[PDB]
């Protein structure tokens, strides 16, 4: 019961349009700006515990330092209201950004019945996802997002990817402003290699994987997938190496990665 | 610290052809070469990942080099072609961890003594 209440955040004042989507610890909701008519995501997120409100204000950080990239969903604003102040009895997060156009896993459900995804497709997707991950590695010290996949991922107005959940993302607090080690990184890789298999595919390469034998779709990608699910993080692809090849496949098909990705759109 | 066997390179007319070869003795999971001209930064020029086969160029030499190996994963081959006079430099064969950032920096595990390479027009 929070939809049709209007609420100051700064100087900006918003009326809960609806439920977009919920959840654990939060819900997102369409949101207008009463005053310019402009409008919005909001991410509503409670919490009761201490330990809670430190994984809430790190993902808002997050939020913060990683907006201003392309595939990033924009930060707008955020706010907070202790738990003396708020209708639930509970620290209340509140976090504005761009409004997406929707979950990338819709669209994938409509695309389905079209045939199989289209290679260009399955590439523009799989770069701009993993320009947000290049993103995330290259801050010093490196930002670790730990929870990658397909479900998490938006596509905006424009038809790009967007994402956006930085609620399990890691780095190194108090960092001088020398080292040149893995911290994580890898792991980032293993989990965008099955999301690419499941782009391909539609499943999950486990529950040793196996690339179908006589798909001659998605052959561009085998050995891509391959190298980013090497067992050993060592011999894995950092997502420079990952990035650097796509760009070659891109080049291949006389395709633009970065462009929007339009055939999701109609 | 893994032994480098060079071999190739020299002089060549420009627009010709010349070959580098690279012998590690041990398995190593990337294996590349860069350059340095005089008074220029190291450049970062072909990587190969070995388990993978994929291949890394900068862009000065894209389309005109062609970085391989063997079956036996020892060994790295350079074909140079298409060479100009930007092209003369004292070309390094290394091991790194990272082929796209070697080709982006020339960071490197461990690096040969070098060839000269000199293309005359
Ligand atoms: O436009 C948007 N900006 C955001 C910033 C942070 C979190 C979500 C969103 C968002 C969303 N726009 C839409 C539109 C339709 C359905 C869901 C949905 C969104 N987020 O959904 C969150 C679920 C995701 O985090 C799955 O893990």
């Amino acid at each position: 019961d929070f939809v049709g209440q209007t609420v100051e955040l700064g100087e900006l004042r918003l009326r809960v349009r609806r439920v977009l989507a919920e959840g654990g610890f939060a819900f997102v909701y369409e949101a207008q700006d009463v005053g310019s008519g402009r409008e919005y995501a909001l991410k509503r997120l409670l919490s009761n515990e201490e330990e809670k409100n430190r994984a809430i204000i790190q993902e808002v950080c997050f939020m913060k330092k990683l907006s201003g990239h392309p595939n990033i969903v924009q930060f707008c604003s955020a706010a907070s209201i202790g738990k003396e102040e708020s209708d639930t009895g509970q620290a209340e997060f509140l976090l504005l950004t761009e409004l997406c156009k929707g979950q990338l896993v819709e669209f994938l459900k409509k695309m389905e019945s079209r045939g199989p995804l289209s290679c260009d497709t399955v590439l523009k997707i799989f770069y701009q996802t993993c320009r947000a991950v290049q993103h995330m590695h290259r801050q010093k010290p490196p930002i670790i997002h730990r929870d990658l996949k397909v479900e998490n991922l938006l596509l905006s107005n424009q038809g790009t990817i967007k994402l956006c959940d930085f609620g399990s993302a890691t780095t190194i607090s108090h960092y001088p402003d020398y080292s040149n080690f893995p911290i994580g990184e890898k792991q980032d890789i293993w989990a965008l290699g099955c999301i690419l298999y499941l782009l391909c595919f539609r499943q999950h390469p486990f529950e040793k994987y196996s690339i179908p034998p006589h798909d001659t779709q998605y052959t561009v990608f085998h050995s891509l997938i391959r190298a980013m699910l090497q067992v050993n993080p060592e011999e894995r692809l950092s997502i420079a190496e990952v990035v650097h090849q796509l760009q070659e496949i891109a080049a291949a098909r006389n395709v633009n990665p970065k462009s929007p990705i339009t055939e999701l759109l109609e | 610290q893994v032994q480098l066997q060079e071999s190739g390179g020299g002089s060549v007319q420009a627009g010709g052809s010349l070959r580098l070869s690279c012998g590690a003795s041990e398995y190593t999971s990337r294996m590349g070469w860069f350059r340095q001209a005089p008074g220029a930064e190291r450049e970062g020029v072909a990587c190969i990942h070995r388990q993978s086969n994929l291949s890394y160029y900068s862009d000065s030499v894209r389309g005109r080099f062609t970085i391989s190996q063997d079956n036996a994963k020892t060994t790295a081959f350079l074909l140079m072609s298409s060479l100009k006079p930007e092209d003369t430099a004292i070309y390094y064969c290394a091991t790194t961890t990272d082929c796209a950032a070697f080709v982006e920096r020339a960071t490197a595990i461990t690096a040969g003594q070098g060839t000269q390479v000199t293309v005359s027009s």
